[PDB]
């Protein structure tokens, strides 16, 4: 298989890291593109990152991404997953956004960038106090994990705009921060950069 | 704007033949929504609702029989709640339906030859722009049109909703 990513795309975050999950069932050959590379045959706008499947279809999710990576590994699929998936993809990712734009394009700092996700923030960090287990979704790091680490990562990567309050958000991002696979990830997208990578991406 | 997700799930479960009761609330601005379920977790989110639904109804095969499958439904899923719920129909329907007409070309689902949940949602967000195409744009989207007309014929789905002509210029 082929996986299109680009430099400072946030998206190619956690699937660089859930790739690994791959190995042993198929390859994940790594092509590195510009942002503006149109990859996929029916999509009229870029998108990175895209999957090309040995069967020639292609995944154009990050998150599906993900998911593929994670059932080619033997993931069973639960709803509580696909909860904070959703989640992700329909708050999170706008309230994110919306962060990473300010701090970024309009040079913004403290609240006037954590602002537009504290709620969300506190959600992720009151849903990890209230369950016992270390993970989103359960006892070990999983498909949830990297997806929401994945998103949050460009931002909370500076330890200024990780809350301190927040003392089960912190644990849980440390944990997957150290992570190999996740090291990796950061490394290769964000480069020396930092959260400066994104923004040709943000705009 | 979309149907409402009360009414989308009440509509989901007729289609999938779930006899049933099911209370939906709904939290936050958007009117997000939630299921209590029966000795079980709550559950909120369109999608993740759907899911549910799905294997309430032992109908699982409806989320994909491999892991590729699988991961395309979920994709169309998204598609079609970030995509089709969300600004781009709203500011530019037209490359929406350019790209799935392309995609569709040689497709009689959208993971293939398997119909899916993603088939079935994808229908009902679908429906409030398809139902008020011309006759001329549901030929430009011949692709489109094809599987729509799949979908709306297809045992149980369209429900209450108006039937879409088509017409076949070959």
């Amino acid at each position: 298989m082929r996986l299109f990513v680009s430099d400072g795309v946030p998206g190619c975050l956690p699937v660089l890291a859930a790739a690994g999950r791959a190995r042993g069932r198929a390859e994940v050959l790594i092509s590195t593109v510009g942002p503006q590379d149109c990859v996929v045959p029916f999509l009229t706008r870029p998108k990175v990152p895209v999957l090309q499947l040995d069967s020639g279809n292609y995944l154009f999710s990050t998150s599906a991404i993900c998911r593929y990576f994670f059932l080619l590994s033997g993931w069973e699929q639960d709803d509580l997953t696909n909860q904070w998936l959703e989640w992700e993809a329909t708050e999170l990712q706008p309230a994110l956004s919306a962060a990473l734009y300010y701090l970024v394009v309009q040079g913004k700092k403290g609240e006037d960038v954590l602002g537009s996700v504290r709620r969300a923030l506190t959600h992720i960090d009151h849903s990890l106090s209230r369950q016992n287990c270390p993970f989103l979704a359960g006892e070990t790091e999983s498909l949830a994990d990297i997806v929401l680490w994945g998103a949050l990562y460009p931002l909370l990567q500076d330890p200024a705009y990780l809350p301190e309050e927040l003392s089960a958000l912190h644990s849980w991002f440390q944990t997957l921060s150290t992570q190999e696979p996740c090291q990796r990830a950061a490394q290769t997208v964000l480069k020396q950069q930092g959260v400066l990578a994104l923004r040709p991406y943000l705009q | 704007g979309h149907m409402a997700a009360a009414a989308e799930l009440s509509l989901l479960e007729k289609s999938l033949g779930l006899s049933k009761g099911n209370k939906y609330s709904a939290q936050g601005e958007r009117q997000i929504p939630v299921l209590q379920t029966n000795d079980g977790p709550s559950l909120m989110g369109l999608t993740t609702i759907a899911a549910h639904l799905v294997k309430q109804a032992n109908k699982e095969y409806l989320l994909g029989s491999t892991a590729e499958e699988k991961a395309m439904v979920q994709q169309w899923l998204e598609y079609r709640v970030t995509q089709v719920d969300g600004h781009s129909s709203k500011n530019d329907i037209h490359t929406l339906l350019m790209d799935l007409n392309s995609y569709l070309e040689d497709k009689v689902y959208l993971t293939g030859y398997n119909f899916t949940l993603a088939d079935i949602l994808l229908y009902y967000g679908l429906h409030r722009f398809i139902v008020d195409l011309t006759v001329q744009e549901k030929e430009k989207y011949l692709n489109v049109s094809r599987w729509f007309c799949h979908i709306q014929h297809y045992p149980g789905i369209r429900q209450h909703l108006s039937s879409v002509v088509f017409i076949k210029n070959r």
